[PDB]
């Protein structure tokens, strides 16, 4: 698995691969690591995918309830606080390292969450087995105040560099663009024997028509 | 102490005064009918008319199903009914979880009358102002029908009616009911006793609601009669 | 609670005429680093009682808050000088605390000395007590004095001289060789200086920047720290 | 721990037709079986099926927990329950014992209703022992014999397919997978649900 | 009309009679005065009702307590309820020092005590406290800070206050002159004269075995000290000599 | 110390619940209409002094993307009921991963209201919620009471003069009514009910247009509708 | 019998304990006015003791008396009612603000705090063993959009926004005053409008109360975008403002 | 209320809730019990609406254990609750002692439970009088009685419910020791019908032995009611 995040001109771009492994084999060839927290906050992470799914759903719905109660735009620092308390309370055994990104009233800001409950705002990061391959070319090519197209091209540089290099990462490349108003989720961004009837034998049959 | 309501406390005569007022609340409610038939068990009832803008489609407010093989008719307050419906469904699925077979209706009604008896005895909380006509099928005893009350009393009935004008309905059931009878005859008798209890010569299709439970084809299922089916039944009743 | 990290070395306590004398090096070692060379390791609970320390510093600090605030509660329910709690009271309290923490298995990595004066017929300091801010010495019978000890395991006793740490081999030997009764202040301080010199010359965790405290009729006297003559 | 009561499940999709299949073994001490009827497939709703593979007691306990929750949902809502709702609820139940979990790797196979007439969309997904959901849109495999099934399906899957060809495909994939696993096999059953009907068939497998 | 039977019930006029009854009980109980001076504060308590009890020891009954040996706390009302509130004040000071290693500020302590007393006037089952409390301290920089908590749960800062019996005539003598410029040592004359004047139960013989005293001034190094008899009896003799003339 | 303040009188009738309905009848009215392709909840707010802003007080709220609600009674009761209803929708979505059904939410809030009628040391809720929403099974409109009993309506009114508003809405209503005609009937019904003069900031409207999010109309759109 | 002693509905549908607590708040005869403009929000109250058996004595430090407290650096409040109830209410507000900062990582909004205190007041109303807190109040602050905000709550638990409001006696008569001065204002620098709002608040309290308002006997506070913190203004500066009004 | 005393001593020194439970018992239907030698007879009345009510659902007379049996008079729901409690205690005793529960222990436990609910807060007394029949540990038949107050005693014969004094007066002048089974059933049917309308459908009689409880068939009861009807006339 390979994940990345990036801060750009008044926007945030996340990126991730589309492959999951169940050991040395691959289960899903077109998975979705990117997940929806809010209309202006998204996330993606690496670890135990059940922990990622449950924690992300919990954060999503808690943020929705908080927005409905307060009637104010959701904030990334709040999501960081809930995640850090959640992972610190459960002793770090919930191994789920998450790249958090969003665009609140204080402008775009990307965050990197770790298993033990620590966090750090960064302009760019990458997590997973193929992290290093991606984030090397990120820091090779990263600049301040890009255009959005340059950010997406660099995100395919990172995640397509990690797909070609790392064995634990592969498949399509996901991109999502987060903005103060509206968002975009490009799921397929880049994308780099019949037997005759009666062939098998049987010894029982029972048709049950459905009402 | 000074603001106590004296709920769980005997009368001078040994009645507690609270289940009695609950039963007067039951007697003012809309009537419900119960019948056991060779083909099934029936729980017809009478809608109270709130407004013509109520959704006629669905909105079965009197008869509810606890499981695929158990269903009951309410004869009192609807909120106290519905919380006990939820408890009944919980007990049914809990027994199926524990034992991997459907719960007999006798066990279930014992559980509801036990929990109703608890608030009558323990604590200082008011009793549930609701009486059910619980019915269903099991292999142990077949089609059964019961009559629960706020006191935690239950008793088996081949056919009974509760609520307002229950005396007239029970008189019609005593006059007309037979040991072996068809589902259609039971439905027609349900319309007859509902019309007699409601002080109407011809029952109104919008004012009533019917249901039946049959062990057809070795798989029990419940049917809830729609407006067109009740219209056909009333047409047959007028013809008969 | 789980193991020692920042450790003090040792203390020595001896009773003599006019009171008792307790001494300790001002240093707390972070293993083999010696991070702190100016630390207050001898504490005061009230007049006529002090608390020693050789071990983990966090536990001594926790016991210092407990003991000094027990003294605060004693003052807050005081009406006469005799109502002040004696060193036997505090020594038993620390012994019970160590025993309870042993039974729970959450010990204190310390070896405490509680010592002072268990009598009130010698001074009128406690009738009007002065916590914040602050003649001739009156000779004190050894029976009216008290020195105690508390081990990790809660083991306790009383004697005319008690030491902790590595001083239980060097300084205890020198005391058993040379300790008399009713020695003056000069002889006692000479003996303490000789024992601490022997410790400094053969103990890494010790030092020469010594604190010396006395508990007499005048009360607890924190003298100026001095480097040993060597 | 999954060698003790080794098992396998499988499920494919097609053109208005869906299939699910399993082995009928129940093991004990890995290398000696005790039954040849233990079906890992459990019907749960008129158009939802679930395949539980792993420890047998955990399979049964999870079946009764889900049956309790399901039948509660149809009784309260008074309507048939959806595949996605069951999948999410299953993932929540498997996560609810994140520590000391049920040693079972389940799957879900069924139909998705899109009312407007009505269209039956195939639906398939798989889970870890915690609820690591992953939508797949084609063949889904889970169990100790998962690798052999992954190898068979890509060679043998032909995208959308007729229900007869789907039955041949899934049967050959399962039989070739189970023959290469020693602790999994002893017969098979193949359930091919369609909106009109469901066909349940048992295969003349190498049950020996 | 039934609205005065429980503290949790507001009157039709929006007023808690059950606290007013507590106030009336406090006003009829033994009185206490606590004022400030240049050197420090002196605070007194007049136990007039125990004149009938002749077998009590000399000055054993002392309603003046303290916390941290730098804060006087006293009361005028029920002894037990007061003592419970004193023990709660000790507990809050203990929690503050365990948390922070610093003596609790007095202005926070009165607030916590007022919330503790106020917390019992909103349950039918809990009995509200029958005690009006005075807390005070003194330091050379910030001068005296006398407060008074009440059964209602109201804390106000005072430069002098009297509560209990005869309080109107006591305050009528306290506003007779400004005591901010009068020393702590020579104010004992004034207090002795005022307790002889206002109270109609004490005489020359009752003055040295019923009334309590203490001060927190520079002479005690700004710490609590019950007053020794060699300071009381000169001013007591001069006060009764003045009153006799 | 916990005992039921609410209790059966002779003939029953649940006198505290009757007093709660009396509170509802005196409170400012609310209403809702179910149309062929939408559902409406609408209510009049009292003619405000100039210091109030309508952008702070809201009798119209949203529980989820598709579900709205309006009340008539005590505001704090409505606030706590709204917050707990949001929690119920959230836990259902956490379990089953979908927007909550209207019927399940109505059942749970009815059970909570019954629990507060039954529980000792409390009193019933003095309001009458009116929940509307859209789901897979078409459009719905429901009405909670202090008793904890729910009724399925196609068009209803609550509050002062509710019988007359019910009669007027019965006079002007069709099952196949368009959404705009339903809004117009809501405006005319509340205009007949108020016995005064209306404008923007005096009325508030919420609506769900087909399978789209539940929408609260601004004062500009309501002013457009009033013309 | 006992229909109005507890928090119970009476035969007409009126929890009479609510109005009894509200009139108890009115019986304290302390007035407190709030008002907002653009990028500022001013709050004023009287520096007196409430009405009860104890009277203001000569040896009473009148500076220590204050009906304006604060919850947070950015948020202030003015509670009017019984003293202990007001102190408990500000402590509960401090608790909710501080746990909001802990859980959500950013400082609370005054609207959310008003809703939370209204929910606690609802919990007091719903249950019988909870006596009502006879303490109404105002809260002010500035939100994330850098605009002012003013909210009010009663013992009924009715939280609602405002741009000008008054607590205490003659509120219905006082609504006309605030409307008149606000209409006069409607017919500006970041600092000049602060001055305009402050004179409007002091003039409103003067017209409502109808006496001179000695600066020692009142107290004024403000939050604005220049400072953003709740700072209460000194006596001499208030005296200068009063002389300008004269 | 929750956890407060609702039964209390009156000024005359009587716990008025217990007497109200006794009137609740006295309104409940009658029951009779006899023993002789190595068996016992249990009789309870019956009341059903003809053509509507199901007689099978009635559980006035029951079995608790392999040997113990019980009859009651009063509120049936409280009887069902205490019956389930006693069955639970029977199987609890049989798991901690590995001997079946004797009748004396169960009578003592029923009395203990009824005194417990009479002597605790937040619960009113069980408005039922029970009388338990069973075999002692030494294989001796003994039938016990139990009142709502927690009083219990062993009787050779005794009745409860409506008009219990008249039935008990009748049994005093007709009871004999070591009677036949037919004689005991005859005596019980005479005793219950002193104060009950004469018909076969108004009783449910049964006979307890070491083997099991056996309910008497309708034909024998019809012969017995006809015979005593002939005897009276």
């Amino acid at each position: 698995t390979t994940i990345c995040g990036l801060v750009c001109q008044n926007a945030v771009i996340l990126g991730a691969d589309t492959r999951a492994t169940e050991g040395p084999i691959v289960a899903d060839k077109n998975c979705s690591k990117l997940h929806y927290i809010s209309k202006n906050i998204w996330c993606a992470g690496a670890g135990v995918a059940g922990d990622l799914e449950h924690t992300t759903l919990w954060l999503q719905h808690n943020v929705e309830l908080h927005r409905l109660n307060t009637n104010t735009q959701p904030r990334v620092s709040m999501c960081v606080s809930r995640l850090t308390q959640e992972l610190f309370k459960y002793q770090g055994y919930k191994v789920c390292a998450i790249v958090l990104g969003g665009v609140d009233v204080n402008g775009p800001q990307l965050y990197g969450i770790h298993p033990h409950g620590s966090s750090c705002l960064l302009p760019f990061t990458a997590l997973g087995s193929g992290s290093l391959n991606a984030m090397a070319v990120l820091e090779a090519k990263y600049r301040d105040n890009m255009t959005i197209e340059e950010g997406k091209n660099l995100v395919c540089e990172a995640i397509c560099a990690g797909i070609f290099n790392d064995l634990g990462s592969g498949g399509n490349v996901d991109i999502c663009v987060i903005t103060k108003d509206s968002y975009q989720h490009i799921r397929p961004y880049k994308e780099p024997t019949i037997y005759p009837k009666g062939t098998t034998p049987i010894l029982s049959e029972k048709i049950e028509y459905i009402k | 102490r000074r603001y106590d309501s004296r709920t769980t406390t005997f009368s001078p005569e040994g009645r507690l005064y609270q289940v009695e007022y609950a039963l007067e609340a039951i007697n003012n409610a809309s009537i419900t009918i119960g019948l056991i038939t060779k083909d099934g068990v029936i729980l017809g009832a009478d809608k109270v008319f709130i407004s013509k803008l109520i959704d006629k489609a669905n909105n079965y407010e009197k008869i509810y199903k606890i499981d695929k093989h158990i269903f009951c008719g309410v004869a009192g307050l609807n909120a106290d009914a519905n919380i006990l419906i939820n408890q009944s469904r919980l007990y049914a699925q809990r027994y199926l979880y524990n034992y991997n077979e459907v719960q007999p209706v006798s066990q279930l009604v014992v559980q509801i009358c036990d929990i109703k008896q608890s608030y009558t005895q323990y604590g200082g909380l008011r009793p549930y102002g609701v009486s059910f006509l619980i019915g269903g099928y099991d292999t142990k005893d077949g089609y059964q029908l019961y009559h629960t009350d706020p006191s935690g009393n239950y008793s088996g009935w081949f056919a009974t009616a509760i609520g307002t004008n229950n005396l007239t309905a029970s008189s019609v059931l005593k006059q007309e009911w037979k040991n072996d009878m068809t589902l259609e005859e039971g439905l027609l008798l349900a319309l007859k006793t509902l019309a007699k209890s409601t002080d109407t010569e011809i029952p109104k299709s919008e004012k009533i609601e019917l249901a039946y439970l049959t062990n057809k084809d070795g798989e029990v299922y419940q049917k809830y009669l729609t407006e067109k089916e009740i219209e056909e039944l009333i047409k047959l009743y007028t013809q008969k | 609670t789980l193991g020692p990290v920042v450790t003090g070395t040792s203390v020595i306590a001896i009773k003599y005429k006019h009171g008792i004398m307790i001494a300790a090096d001002r240093k707390a070692s972070y293993g083999s680093y010696a991070k702190f060379q100016n630390v207050e390791r001898i504490f005061k609970i009230n007049n006529k009682t002090v608390m020693g320390f050789s071990g983990e510093l966090a536990d001594a600090q926790y016991l210092h808050e407990l003991l000094t605030r027990k003294n605060i509660n004693n003052l807050s329910e005081k009406k006469r000088k005799e109502d002040m709690y004696t060193p036997q009271h505090y020594h038993s309290y620390v012994s019970r605390v160590f025993y309870v923490r042993k039974n729970r298995i959450d010990p204190l990595f310390n070896n405490i000395i509680i010592a002072g004066i268990n009598s009130q017929k010698y001074d009128n300091n406690d009738d009007n007590v002065l916590l914040y801010t602050n003649e001739e010495y009156k000779e004190i019978h050894k029976d009216d004095l008290y020195i105690g000890f508390v081990d990790m395991h809660g083991t306790n006793f009383c004697d005319d001289y008690i030491t902790t740490g590595y001083a239980r081999y060097f300084a205890l030997t020198l005391l058993r060789d040379h300790y008399k009764d009713n020695m003056t202040e000069e002889e006692a301080r000479i003996l303490i200086n000789e024992c601490l010199r022997i410790l400094y010359f053969r103990d890494a965790t010790s030092s020469n920047f010594i604190q010396i405290v006395k508990v007499t009729s005048k009360g607890v006297e924190y003298e100026e720290p001095y480097i040993l003559p060597c | 721990i999954y060698n003790y009561n080794g098992g396998c499940v499988l499920g494919m999709s097609g053109s208005n037709c869906v299939a699910i299949a399993c082995d009928l073994r129940l093991g004990a001490n890995t290398f000696t079986t005790v039954s040849t009827k233990f079906s890992k497939i459990f019907k749960m709703n008129n158009n939802v099926y679930v395949g539980l593979s792993g420890l047998a007691t955990d399979i049964q306990t999870l079946y009764e927990i889900l049956r309790y929750r399901v039948n509660l949902y149809e009784v309260r809502q008074d309507a048939e329950m959806d595949v996605e709702c069951f999948a999410n609820m299953l993932s929540s139940i498997l996560y609810s014992n994140r520590f000391s979990p049920y040693f079972v790797n389940p799957i879900v196979v069924g139909f998705k209703l899109k009312h407007y007439k009505v269209n039956y969309e195939p639906y398939l997904t798989a889970y870890d022992l915690i609820g690591a959901k992953c939508e797949t849109r084609d063949f889904v495999v889970n169990g100790v014999t998962s690798e052999q099934l992954f190898g068979m399906c890509e060679s043998l899957y032909v995208k959308d397919q007729d229900e007869n060809g789907l039955f041949e495909t899934i049967s050959q994939c399962l039989l070739s997978a189970l023959d290469r696993d020693c602790i999994s096999g002893w017969g098979a059953e193949v359930l091919v649900l369609t909106p009109e009907k469901i066909i349940k068939k048992k295969l003349k497998a190498r049950m020996d | 009309a039934g609205y005065d039977l429980s503290v949790s019930t507001f009157s039709p006029d929006g007023r808690l009679y059950q606290v007013e009854y507590i106030y009336k009980s406090i006003n009829n109980n033994n009185t206490a005065l606590c004022l400030e001076c240049k050197d420090g504060i002196i605070c007194c308590c007049i136990n007039s009702n125990m004149d009938k009890n002749k077998m009590i020891k000399k000055n054993s009954y002392n309603r003046i307590y303290h916390v941290n040996n730098n804060i006087i706390i006293t009361y005028s009302g029920f002894d037990g309820d007061a003592r419970n509130i004193i023990d709660r004040a000790r507990s809050e000071a203990n929690t503050y020092y365990y948390n922070f290693h610093t003596n609790i500020p007095l202005h926070i302590l009165v607030n916590r005590i007022s919330l503790y007393i106020h917390a019992y006037t909103l349950y039918w089952h809990m009995r509200p406290f029958a005690a009006s409390i005075i807390i005070s301290s003194f330091n050379e920089k910030d001068k005296g800070d006398i407060y008074c908590i009440e059964p209602n749960g109201a804390c106000y800062k005072y430069s002098g206050i009297v509560i209990g019996k005869n309080k109107e005539m006591f305050k009528t003598e306290i506003e007779k002159k400004d005591y901010k410029d009068i020393n702590v040592r020579d104010a004992i004359e004034d207090i002795y004269k005022f307790i002889l004047t206002s109270d109609d139960h004490m005489n020359k013989n009752n003055l040295q075995n019923l009334v309590n005293f203490s001060w927190i001034c520079k002479e005690s190094s700004y710490e609590f000290q019950n007053i020794h008899e060699e300071i009381l009896t000169p001013a007591l003799n001069k006060a009764v000599e003045y009153i006799e003339k | 110390y916990s005992f039921s303040l609410t209790t059966f009188s002779p003939t029953g009738k649940l006198v505290q619940i009757e007093y709660a309905l009396n509170r509802v009848s005196s409170s400012s009215p609310a209403l809702g209409i179910r149309a062929k392709n939408g559902v409406i909840i609408a209510t009049e707010k009292k003619s405000p002094n100039e210091l109030i802003e309508e952008n702070s007080i809201f009798k119209i709220q949203q529980i989820s993307e598709h579900i709205g609600i309006v009340y008539a009674g005590m505001p704090g009761d409505f606030r706590v009921l709204l917050k707990r209803a949001r929690k119920e929708a959230i836990r259902y979505s956490l379990q089953y991963g979908s927007e909550i059904l209207v019927k399940e939410l109505v059942k749970i809030i009815a059970s909570i209201v019954q629990e507060f009628t039954q529980t000792g040391g409390v009193r019933p809720f003095g309001l009458s919620l009116l929940i509307c929403g859209v789901d897979v099974y078409g459009y719905h409109l429901y009405q909670i009471d202090p008793s904890g009993c729910y009724f399925n309506w196609m068009a209803t009114c609550v509050g002062k003069d509710y019988q007359n508003n019910m009669s007027f809405l019965e006079k002007r209503y069709n099952k196949d009514i368009e959404i705009e005609d339903a809004i117009h009937t809501a405006i005319l019904t509340l205009k007949e009910s108020y016995e005064g003069v209306l404008n923007e900031k005096n009325i508030e409207i919420g609506v769900a247009y087909d399978n789209k999010p539940f929408k609260i109309l601004t004062q500009n759109e309501i002013k457009d509708y009033l013309i | 019998m006992y229909d109005r002693h507890l928090t119970i509905f009476s035969p007409d549908g009126n929890l009479y304990q609510i109005e009894y607590a509200i009139k108890a708040v009115k019986n304290t005869n302390i007035t407190s006015v709030g008002v907002k403009g653009e990028n500022c929000a001013v709050i004023i109250s009287q520096k007196k003791m409430a009405t009860q058996y104890i009277s203001q004595d000569k040896l009473l430090d009148y500076n220590n008396i204050t009906n304006i407290y604060n919850i947070t650096d950015e948020i202030g409040c003015s509670m009017v009612g019984m003293p202990g109830d007001c102190l408990s209410m500000v402590y509960k507000a401090r608790s909710e603000a501080s746990e909001f900062l802990y859980s959500n990582g950013y400082n609370v909004n005054a609207e959310t705090l008003c809703r939370n205190i209204c929910d606690k007041i609802q919990v007091y109303t719903q249950h019988a063993y909870m006596r009502l807190h006879a303490c109404s109040g105002m809260i002010i602050g500035i939100d994330e959009n850098n605009k002012p905000e003013l909210f009010k709550f009663d013992p009924s638990g009715f939280c609602a926004g405002y741009r000008a409001c008054v607590i205490g006696n003659k509120e219905q008569e006082s609504i006309s005053v605030l409307e008149r001065l606000l209409e006069k204002r409607k017919k500006e620098t970041i600092d000049e409008d602060i001055r305009n709002t402050t004179i409007l608040a002091i003039e409103a309290l003067q017209t409502i109360l109808a006496f001179d308002l000695k600066a020692s006997e009142i107290e004024v506070a403000i939050v604005s975008t220049k400072n953003r913190n709740f700072t209460q203004i000194s006596e001499k500066e208030i005296d200068n403002y009063l002389t300008y009004i004269a | 209320s929750y956890d407060r005393a609702i039964t209390v001593f009156s000024p005359d020194g009587h716990l008025l809730q217990v007497e109200h439970a006794l009137e609740a018992v006295k309104k409940g239907g009658c029951a009779v019990a006899i023993k002789s030698s190595n068996f016992a007879v249990l009789a309870v009345e019956k009341k059903n609406i003809p053509k509507l009510q199901n007689p099978k659902t009635t559980e006035k007379l029951i079995k608790l254990d392999e040997h113990n049996c019980l009859a009651f008079a009063g509120l049936n729901a409280d009887a069902r609750v205490l019956v389930n409690k006693t069955r639970l205690e029977c199987q609890r005793y049989y798991l901690n002692m590995d001997e079946p529960a004797p009748v004396d222990y169960i009578a003592k436990y029923v009395a203990k439970v009824q005194q417990k609910f009479t002597h605790r807060g937040g619960v009113r007394p069980f408005g039922i009088a029970t009388l338990i029949a069973g075999f002692k540990n030494n294989k001796e038949i003994c039938i016990y009685q139990t009142e709502p107050s927690g009083i219990y005693a062993a009787w050779k014969a005794q009745a409860i419910g409506k008009n219990a004094k008249i039935v008990q007066e009748f049994l005093e002048k007709n009871y004999q020791e070591n009677m036949e089974q037919k004689d005991c059933i005859f005596l019980a049917l005479k005793a219950i019908f002193e104060v009950v309308e004469l018909s076969s459908k108004n009783v449910e009689v049964a006979l307890l032995t070491e083997k099991d409880l056996t309910f008497i068939e309708e034909q024998e009861i019809n012969s017995m009611v006809e015979l005593i009807d002939q005897e009276r006339t």
